[PDB]
DNA sequence: GAATGTGCAACAGCATGATCGCGGCAAGCTGCGTGCAAAAGTCGTGCCAGC
RNA sequence: GCCGCGA
C-alpha cells in the first residue's frame, strides 16, 4: 500500500476521492482573533496548489486574496468529525458571537 | 540523579525575590541575609550568657572583639551553614503564638501588615508539612540526559 | 481618552485625581484640628461614629453646607476610581460604570459589542472578598467569594447562625485577579512563573485541574462543550467513592 | 448576580449571540467574551 | 494524540489503518518534561491519585 | 449528505449531547455489530447517524434500552 | 518472566497535581546515583563517562 | 516645652510588551598530568589436523 | 541566534 501510494496510480486517486467524500477538514488563518477564525469545511479536490475559499466567509476570516496563507487540520476522529460538522461548520456559525 | 554539595548552599529561588520567604521568615532584611550568604558578615546564635543577641549582625572586627572578650559562648558562622542552623533552631508554634499575641495586644496599621504576612507564612509552613531547613539545599538534583 | 483605556479600565488603575465621597449623613463640619497635616478635616457626626477625612487643601470642597449628604455623594469633583464605587455605591454601580465607560471607547469608533461580554469579565474581577468579621475560621484575610458564600450558607443552615462572618467585596485588575486564582498550574502559565512557583511550593497547595487551562496543559477533556458531559460523570464517581 | 457557585446560570446569561436560542449548559462563555472584547483594538485609534 | 503522545500516535495510526477512528489518548511527553524540569529544581511536584 | 444539522439539533436540543449520541451511533455502525436503520446512500457513518437522529429513530433513551436488550439476550 | 508491558501501564490514573518543597531524602529517592565527574563523553571511545 | 512614634513621598528593582509562516549565514567543537601495580591484550613462537 | 521577507 505504501509503495502504490508513492507511485500514485489512478485507483489511488479514486480511493482518495472516496475517502474525502464527507470527511470535514478545518481551516484557520494565522492571527486567530475570535472563534470564527477557524472553521470547518467539506473539502472538494481541485487540480492545483492553492486553497479555494468561499468569499462569504472571508469577512469572518479577515482574509483577502493578496498573498494570504491558511492552514488545514484534519479532525481524524469520529467525535472530532461530529464536532467539526455540528460545531465548526461555516453553515453553523452565521451570526457572530459578539 | 543527584550531586552532593559537601557544603549547604542557598536556593536562589527563595532568597532573591521581593517577598523573600526566608527574609520575612527570619524578621531580617534582604541586605543582611544576602550579606551573610557571601561570608562578608557573621551571624551569632544562642549566646544567652553573653550580651550578644540571637540575631546579631556583627562583622569580622566585632567577631574578634567578642572572641577577645566573650571567648566561649559565642557561636557565629559565616556561610549558609549558620542560616541552616538558625532555621533549624526556630520553634514555629511558639513563635506563631507570640506573633498572634503581639498582633492582638497592640494595634498599629504599620506593623499590622507585616505581622499578618509573617503569621500567614508561619501558619502555611506548619500546616503544609514543610520544614524551613529545606529552603536551602545540601543535595542538588540533575536533569535526565535525554532532556 | 483613546483606547489605552480599555486596558486601564480592566486593570482597575486608580486615576491621578480621585474624587472622595462621603457616608450616610455628611453633616457640615469644615475643619477640626487640621493644622499642618492636610487641611479642612471634615467631621460629619452622622449620629454616631464620625468619618474623619483628610483633604490636602489642593482640591476645593464642593458642598459647603450640610445638605444631608448621602453615602456615595461627590464631596469633591474629579474622576472617581472604580474601587470607591464598589465600597460605597454597590456591586451593580461598579458594573454600570465599567460597562458604560468601556462602551464609550467602542461606540465612538463604531464597534458593536454586547454588554454581556463586558459584564462577564467584570464578574471575574469581583472575587476575593475580604472578611471584616470572625467566628467561621475567617478573619481579616483575602478569601474566595465562592468559598465564603458556601461556608456562610452551611453555618446559617445550622442552629448557630451568628457564626456567619460579614465580608467586604474587592475589585482587582485582570492582571492581578488572574494571578490570585486558587490553582497554581494556571496563573503560572500566564505571568511571572518564579513568583507563583515559590508561593505554591511553600504553601503545599493543589491544582485539582478544575479550569480550562489546566486540562489543556495536562491534555484531558476540558470541562466545557462536549467535554462537559464526560467531566460531570467523573464527578459523581468521585463523590460516590 | 448569578448567585451560583463555580459558573453562571443559563438564565442570568441571556441567549448566546451566535444562535437565536438560549445558551445551553457547558458553553465556555468566558473565552467567547474575552475574544469578543479583544477582537477589536487592532482597529481602535488609540 | 497528534503531537506528544509517544504511544498515542502509534495507537491512532494503527486504529486508522484498521479503520476504527478511536482516540485512546494518553499523557503528553511535554508535561512529563515540564515535571522533570520542575523536580530538577528544589521544588517537588507530583501527581496525586 | 447533511449540509446543516439543525434538524438533529431540534430533535434533542443541546448542540452538545447530539455530538456524543452521533459518535456513539457511528462507533456502533463502524466497528461492526450494527446496521443502519435508514437507507444507506454510500455516505459515511457520521452523516448516517446524524440522519438517524434527525428522523427520530435514534436518541439516548432508545440507545440505552437497546444496550440493555442486547445485554440481557447474551 | 515474559509478556510484560510497562509503556501501557505507565499511564496511571491521577488527579490534583500537588506541589511542595523537596526534602534531601526525597531528592536522594529520586536520584538513581551520584555524579562526580564534570566530563560527559570521552573521544577515545565515543562512549559516555562513568 | 522637649520628646516619640505613625503616615508619607521619593526611589530602586522586578515583569511585560500579538500570531503564524519563508529564506540565508555564521559560529557555537572541551578537558590536566603520573608512575606503578594490576590487569589485560598482543605479538613472536611452536603445535596438530586436513588435503 | 542574527539579517532580510509575507499576511
Ligand atoms: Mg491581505
Ligand atoms: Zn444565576
Amino acid at each position: 500500500a505504501k509503495k502504490m501510494v508513492e507511485r500514485e496510480e489512478a485507483v489511488v486517486w479514486d480511493i482518495l476521492d472516496e475517502v474525502i467524500r464527507e470527511h470535514p477538514v478545518l481551516l484557520n488563518r494565522a492571527p486567530t482573533l475570535h472563534r470564527l477564525g477557524i472553521q470547518a469545511f467539506e473539502p472538494v479536490l481541485i487540480e492545483g496548489k492553492a486553497i479555494q475559499l468561499h468569499p462569504l466567509v472571508c469577512a469572518a476570516y479577515n482574509a483577502d486574496f493578496d498573498g494570504d496563507q491558511m492552514a488545514v487540520h484534519v479532525p481524524l476522529t469520529l467525535e472530532a468529525q461530529l464536532e467539526a460538522r455540528a460545531l465548526m461548520m461555516s453553515t453553523n456559525n452565521i451570526l457572530s458571537p459578539a | 540523579g543527584h550531586i552532593e554539595l559537601a557544603s549547604p548552599t542557598a536556593h536562589i529561588w527563595f532568597l532573591k525575590s521581593l517577598p523573600s520567604r526566608i527574609g520575612l521568615l527570619l524578621d531580617m532584611p534582604l541586605r543582611d541575609i544576602e550579606r551573610v550568604l557571601y561570608f562578608e558578615s557573621y551571624v551569632v546564635i544562642e549566646g544567652g550568657m553573653t550580651n550578644l543577641e540571637r540575631q546579631q549582625i556583627l562583622t569580622e572586627e566585632q567577631y574578634l572583639d567578642a572572641l577577645e572578650e566573650f571567648g566561649d559562648e559565642f557561636d557565629a558562622k559565616m556561610g549558609a551553614e549558620a542560616i541552616q542552623a538558625l532555621l533549624k533552631s526556630m520553634d514555629l508554634e511558639q513563635e506563631c503564638e507570640q506573633l498572634r499575641e503581639e498582633l492582638n495586644e497592640t494595634n498599629s496599621e504599620t506593623k499590622r501588615k507585616k505581622l499578618t504576612k509573617r503569621i500567614k507564612l508561619l501558619e502555611a509552613f506548619v500546616q503544609s508539612g514543610n520544614k524551613p531547613e529545606w529552603m536551602i539545599l545540601t543535595v542538588l538534583p540533575v536533569l535526565p540526559p535525554d532532556l | 481618552g483613546g483606547l489605552p483605556r480599555v486596558a486601564d479600565l480592566f486593570e482597575a488603575r486608580r486615576p491621578k485625581e480621585p474624587a472622595i465621597l462621603a457616608e450616610i449623613s455628611g453633616i457640615v463640619s469644615f475643619g477640626k484640628e487640621t493644622k499642618g497635616k492636610r487641611r479642612l478635616v471634615i467631621t460629619p457626626v452622622d449620629g454616631s461614629d464620625p468619618y474623619e477625612e483628610m483633604i490636602p487643601k489642593w482640591r476645593q470642597l464642593n458642598v459647603f453646607e450640610g445638605e444631608r449628604v448621602e453615602r456615595g455623594d461627590v464631596i469633591s469633583d474629579g474622576p472617581e476610581a472604580p474601587h470607591d464605587i464598589l465600597r460605597l455605591r454597590g456591586v451593580h454601580a461598579v458594573t454600570r460604570y465599567i460597562v458604560n465607560e468601556v462602551q464609550d471607547v467602542y461606540r465612538l469608533q463604531g464597534v458593536k459589542i454586547n454588554d454581556k461580554h463586558i459584564e462577564v469579565i467584570v464578574r471575574q474581577m469581583l472575587r476575593k472578598a475580604t472578611i471584616v468579621n470572625a467566628g467561621s475560621s475567617d478573619f481579616l484575610e483575602g478569601e474566595q467569594v465562592e468559598y465564603s458564600r458556601v461556608k456562610i450558607a452551611n453555618r446559617e443552615l445550622e442552629a448557630n447562625g451568628k457564626v456567619g462572618a460579614t465580608y467586604s467585596r474587592d475589585l482587582l485588575g485582570i492582571t492581578k485577579a488572574s494571578l490570585a486564582t486558587e490553582s497554581f498550574i494556571s496563573a503560572a502559565s500566564f505571568q511571572e512563573t518564579t513568583r507563583v512557583l515559590t508561593e505554591a511550593a511553600v504553601a503545599g497547595k493543589r491544582d485539582e485541574l478544575r479550569g480550562l487551562k489546566e486540562n489543556v496543559i495536562v491534555g484531558r477533556l476540558i470541562p466545557a462543550g462536549t467535554g462537559y458531559a464526560y467531566h460531570q460523570d467523573r464527578m459523581r464517581r468521585r463523590a460516590a467513592g | 448576580s448569578c448567585d451560583t457557585d463555580f459558573g453562571v446560570c443559563a438564565h442570568c446569561y441571556g441567549r448566546d449571540l451566535a444562535r437565536g436560542h438560549i445558551i445551553n449548559k457547558g458553553e465556555a462563555i468566558g473565552v467567547i467574551a474575552a475574544q469578543s472584547i479583544g477582537e477589536p483594538g487592532t482597529q481602535l485609534t488609540m | 494524540v497528534k503531537s506528544d503522545d509517544v504511544n498515542g500516535r502509534t495507537k491512532m495510526y494503527k486504529n486508522i489503518v484498521d479503520g476504527n477512528h478511536q482516540m485512546e489518548p494518553g499523557m503528553p511527553e511535554s508535561f512529563n518534561v515540564l515535571l522533570k524540569e520542575i523536580r530538577s529544581l528544589g521544588i517537588n511536584i507530583e501527581l496525586e491519585d | 449528505a447533511r449540509v446543516t444539522v439543525q434538524d438533529a439539533v431540534e430533535k434533542i436540543g443541546n448542540r452538545f449531547d447530539l455530538v456524543l449520541v452521533a459518535a456513539r451511533r457511528a462507533r456502533q455502525m463502524q466497528v461492526g455489530g450494527k446496521d443502519p436503520l435508514v437507507p444507506e446512500e454510500n455516505d459515511k457513518t457520521t452523516v448516517i447517524a446524524l440522519r438517524e437522529i434527525e428522523e427520530g429513530l435514534i436518541n439516548n433513551q432508545i440507545l440505552d434500552v437497546r444496550e440493555r436488550q442486547e445485554q440481557q439476550e447474551q | 518472566l515474559l509478556k510484560f508491558l510497562k509503556a501501557q501501564t505507565k499511564t496511571e490514573e491521577f488527579d490534583a497535581i500537588k506541589i511542595a518543597l523537596a526534602s534531601p531524602d526525597m531528592i536522594r529517592s529520586w536520584s538513581f546515583g551520584e555524579v562526580k565527574k564534570p566530563e560527559t563523553i570521552n573521544y577515545r571511545t565515543f562512549k559516555p563517562e562513568r
